[PDB]
RNA sequence: UUAGUAACGGCGAGUGAAGCGGCAAAAGCUCAAAUUUGAAAUCUGGUACCUUCGGUGCCCGAGUUGUAAUUUGGAGAGGGCAACUUUGGGGCCGUUCCUUGUCUAUGUUCCUUGGAACAGGACGUCAUAGAGGGUGAGAAUCCCGUGUGGCGAGGAGUGCGGUUCUUUGUAAAGUGCCUUCGAAGAGUCGAGUUGUUUGGGAAUGCAGCUCUAAGUGGGUGGUAAAUUCCAUCUAAAGCUAAAUAUUGGCGAGAGACCGAUAGCGAACAAGUACAGUGAUGGAAAGAUGAAAAGAACUUUGAAAAGAGAGUGAAAAAGUACGUGAAA
RNA sequence: UAUGCCGCCCGUCUUGAAACACGGACCAAGGAGUCUAACGUCUAUGCGAGUGUUUGGGUGUAAAACCCAUACGCGUAAUGAAAGUGAACGUAGGUUGGGGCCUCGCAAGAGGUGCACAAUCGACCGAUCCUGAUGUCUUCGGAUGGAUUUGAGUAAGAGCAUA
RNA sequence: GAGUAGGCAGGCGUGGAGGUCAGUGACGAAGCCUAGACCGUAAGGUCGGGUCGAACGGCCUCUAGUGCAGAUCUUGGUGGUA
């Protein structure tokens, strides 16, 4: 919309508001990232402290495929069953009806223990896990399966 | 529901009647209408330039 | 429209219809029949050629009739006889009518007339 | 040249960009184009489906080896397995690719059963005897589905040892980390040493 | 059957007709109904005396 | 999509891929290295005849310093035994793809202003046709077309259907078990070095120069080497539609584009007139009216023209021509 | 138009223009903050632990509209150079505030419960520095508990798409 | 209740676009001229008279090659000097 924009606002006013001293020339700093350890130090180290200069080891042809493992914590684990099945394992599942969740076809490499699952055997299948995924799961009376 | 009443071809109600379809009782939101339909009317346009 | 190939362009179709040579002009500048013509032919409208007799149906010379002199293809024009402006100096010229503003009360009959009546379904000549 | 307090972008718009500015206007012009050319390639070939059956195959980079998909060609084994030649195969709308090579029976058999459902539900048209007039079904790969086949049951039983699996994860890394160093230390002070003693 | 009823879900990809911010268009029949009447406290002439 | 990422980089400015994944379209193959060796089986040419994008007979030549049949790595070849299973050619229309032709409804009814009715009011008509243009002002119904179907003629024909002569064939293809084999590309690969290039970093490709392999062999496996395995391909020879590009050429549809200082430099006898030795540079310039009805004829003046007369709906439209602003 | 009084020529750079500083003889028309890729803030809209149909397919009254699968981007987890590891002692903590609501009341008020947000003391995750249990391929494993250290973290999710 | 540079808000005007007023119009559209009128603080709007001859407008929205006195601006025309 041209017609809310403050181009349609200055016509008359004689410098566009860009002022009578700046003048708006064309490049008045450089162009672009221009003088960033010279005459823009004090923007570079304020707001982009780190910019300047290596850290660490390079990693030749890094396949981010490799490094997949996506996470799930236990507060989002219940929430994998389908609610049509849901509640009849949340309320008396109780070992040989105990719900069978596979995280990788969710698509979860690793299970995180963030969350409190109610105490139910939720037998678990998944990749990797932490030491306090498998102790909770363990807790509510369930098993981490590795696959 | 109103249960609207129909007419034959030859105008002639006094026919069967029918429930409202159940979307005459949503929202009406001119707001929503307005700044969808603006950008709706866009989308079969041909471009211009002033050739090279 | 609904056939593609055929253009509602306004530029196109004016440019088509001024630089139409002389044969696609003979179907352009074309009359609709007399009432008595169309009741006996059952053809609604020709081309105009030659010594066909019309009748004027609009214009100031509206009611005049007669047979046609020119077919002024070129000027997409009809010049009938005795359908003229006589000049200040006394000297007659034939004035430009257009063929669809007349009516074919006469039909010029030849071979390629019959059968062009033939063709578009004339139940005689 | 530099923000008051902006993220630093990567603008790459140093060379003559505009004069290879590509704008696809001819999305909806290519689409009816596509249609046509689908249309017509029915035509021509005009009984049979557009696209061949092709094989399950499970996809590679563990990232993705998680669900199987629709592979290029079944393989030669698996022609010889469903009972024809990998020459007959191609001319009657099978794809084979020379190339891959059986190391997994669950694949195999399902690209087998997927060769013999095919057969069973094509009618192949004899030579010169006589043309039936059977309807085209145009998709064989919408005919055939990709059935990403289900490895587990709703719920068991907690057949449970209680082993902590992330112990089991931490041991498995361990034993990677130190094979070789280990194999080391049992080449010297293990033996090396033992070869010379009595 | 396209845009779906209480009964019929739809026909469209998990689609529901949008919900309602107010339940009753008609702002006076809630103002005057009996409750809001009750709370309410006696007016004041509707153009204030020019003391 | 990965991704403005891994990587590069006075690691500054800045640059910067690839694999997997979804989809578009899909289709595969050919030689060299083999003893036809109980038969150069192969090919150009010339000549004659025919049914002529060619065919056949005869005759010279090419060629054994290797032209055909067979084999291409997925294989495959030779030898052995055992049972089947499948094949080619053209002519003739239909239908196919282009090139065109023709036909296929409806008011010119009434009144009113006007030079003209294509305008307003009234009464209709057709409509799978109220796209567009023309006609003396805004026309579905005046004309051309538009819509819907039809009937033609002329090409390219192998997509198929019908369809009739044959007849390949005694000759070619796939398939199973055994047995011996199983050729597979060299100034190349690779290495050093120089230059260039790449995101490719002890070197990504390319090239020059020096060296120059091997046959369980060679390449690759994104940090140089040595020792040990593993994985994956098979280089140095070659053919191959579609999905992709398309400010050119030809043929068509279009537009919230421009509307004669705009839009292409060019709406006009525009790359024209014209400048410069040359390369090259390169304009301005559309509109009378429905119709020339382009002004008969009279009078002043040598004449151009003037004042009349007239044409025109208007000359406050006179070919210095719609409107005719401001300086 | 006359009369009283007032009134330097505009635009511009400039501490300062009537300037003996610059442009402007006059008029018509043309004539200068645009579009784009990628982004910050704020706002509207949708849906909301999700979100985004339009690369593509289906469809069509045909560049429109309508419908749609699998992915993919971003978000739903951080911290390390990295191999890695990865968020509840408690009512998801205590403390001072805190709108609003509940109770007793005429009201003044007192008492209770307290979202957001604010300060503060803690707890939890990764890193760094140690501590170094049961054990054991005897050098692996790293329990357990600390540290004026550290992070763009957790602590009943706010984001995605469009304008 | 001042105001340069500057910000923001409310409007005025132009070329087009969707919708609407069954809008105006050859008994005269638009354009131009007007020491005539009325409205608006204003940008501007409306009307009468003339010339003219074929189109144009109000309102709700969309969009932008959208508003000129200056650029020794561009093109074209015109002057005073004369």
């Amino acid at each position: 919309p041209s017609r809310f924009t403050k181009t349609r606002k200055h016509r008359g006013h004689v410098s566009a508001g860009k002022g009578r001293i700046g003048k708006h020339r064309k490049h008045p700093g450089g162009r672009g990232m221009a003088g960033g350890q010279h005459h823009h130090r004090i923007n570079m180290d304020k707001y982009h402290p780190g910019y300047f200069g290596k850290v660490g080891m390079r990693y030749f042809h890094k396949q981010q495929a490799h490094f997949w493992k996506p996470v799930l914590n236990l507060d989002k684990l219940w929430t994998l069953i389908p609610e049509d099945k849901r509640d009849q394992y949340l309320k008396s599942a109780s070992k040989e009806t105990a719900p069978v969740i596979d995280t990788l076809a969710a698509g979860y490499g690793k299970i995180l223990g963030k969350g409190r699952i109610p105490n139910v055997p939720v037998i678990v299948k998944a990749r990797f896990v932490s030491k306090l995924a498998e102790e909770k799961i363990r807790a509510a009376g369930g098993v981490v399966e590795l696959i | 529901r109103p249960q609207v009443t129909v007419h034959s071809l030859t105008g002639e109600a006094t026919a069967n009647a029918l429930p409202l379809p159940a979307v005459f009782s949503a929202p009406i939101r001119p707001d929503i209408v307005h700044t969808v339909f603006t950008s709706v009317n866009k989308n079969k346009r041909q471009a211009y330039a002033v050739s090279e | 429209k609904q056939s593609l190939d055929v253009s509602s362009d306004r530029r196109k179709a004016r440019k088509a219809y001024f630089t139409a040579p002389s044969s696609q002009r003979r179907v352009l500048l074309s009359a609709p029949l007399s009432k008595e013509l169309r009741a006996q032919y059952g053809i609604k409208a020709l081309p105009i050629r030659r010594d066909d007799e019309v009748l004027v149906v609009r214009g100031s010379k509206k009611g005049q009739e007669g047979k046609i002199s020119s077919v002024y293809r070129l000027k997409f024009a009809v010049q009938v006889d005795k359908v003229t402006k006589e000049k200040v100096n006394g000297a007659s010229v034939p004035i430009n009518l257009h063929p669809s503003k007349l009516v074919i009360t006469k039909l010029h009959l030849d071979k390629d007339r019959k059968a062009l009546i033939q063709r578009k379904g004339g139940k005689l000549e | 040249a530099i923000s008051k307090n902006l993220p630093i972008l990567k603008n790459h718009f140093r060379k003559h960009w505009q004069e290879r500015v590509k704008v696809h206007f001819d999305q909806a012009g290519k689409k009816v184009s596509r249609r046509n050319a689908r249309a017509t390639r029915a035509a021509k070939i005009a009984p049979r489906p557009l696209d061949l059956l092709r094989p399950v195959v499970r996809a590679p980079t563990v990232k993705y080896n998680r669900k199987v998909r629709a592979g290029r060609g079944f393989t030669l084994a698996e022609v010889k397995a469903a009972g024809l030649t990998a020459a007959y195969a191609r001319t009657i709308g099978i794809a084979v690719d020379h190339r891959r090579q059986n190391r997994n029976q669950e694949i195999f058999d399902a690209n087998v059963q997927r060769l013999k459902e095919y057969q069973s539900k094509i009618i192949v048209f004899p030579r010169n005897g006589k043309a039936p007039e059977a309807e085209q079904v145009l998709s064989a790969a919408a005919t055939f589905p990709i059935a990403q086949p289900a490895t587990d049951v709703e719920a068991r039983a907690v057949q449970d040892n209680g082993e902590s699996a992330f112990r089991t994860l931490r041991l498995a890394r361990s034993e990677k980390k130190f094979r070789g160093i280990r194999e080391k230390r049992a080449r010297e002070k293990a033996e090396a040493e033992a070869e010379k003693k009595k | 059957q396209v845009w779906g009823s209480e009964t019929v879900a739809s026909s469209k990809v998990g689609y529901t007709l949008p919900s309602h911010i107010i339940s009753t268009s008609d702002v006076t029949r809630i103002i005057n109904s009996s409750e809001i009447q009750s709370a309410i406290r006696p007016a004041g002439q509707a153009t204030q005396k020019r003391t």
